[PDB]
């Protein structure tokens, strides 16, 4: 067996995160559309 | 999971490592 699962029977278990790696590549492509459409303004207020 | 127990007593159950076959049911990551 991998090393996980060889871990894992012994009360080793990994806990999937929160956001997920599609949700942060979301956040990181509109943070790239704000930065690029806006600028700085979309981090003080109104884009 | 529980909404506390000032609002309601409902409580939903998740089992870490499961895939709903050996415990409505959800099945997610």
């Amino acid at each position: 067996r991998d090393l996980i699962c060889a871990q894992k029977f012994k009360g080793l278990t990994v806990l999937p995160p929160l956001l997920t790696d599609e949700m942060i590549a979301q956040y990181t492509s509109a943070l790239l559309a704000g930065t690029i459409t806006s600028g700085w303004t979309f981090g003080a207020g109104p884009a | 999971i529980t909404p506390g127990t000032n609002t309601s007593n409902q409580v939903a159950v998740l089992y870490q490592g499961v895939n709903c076959t050996e415990v409505n049911v959800f099945q997610t990551r």
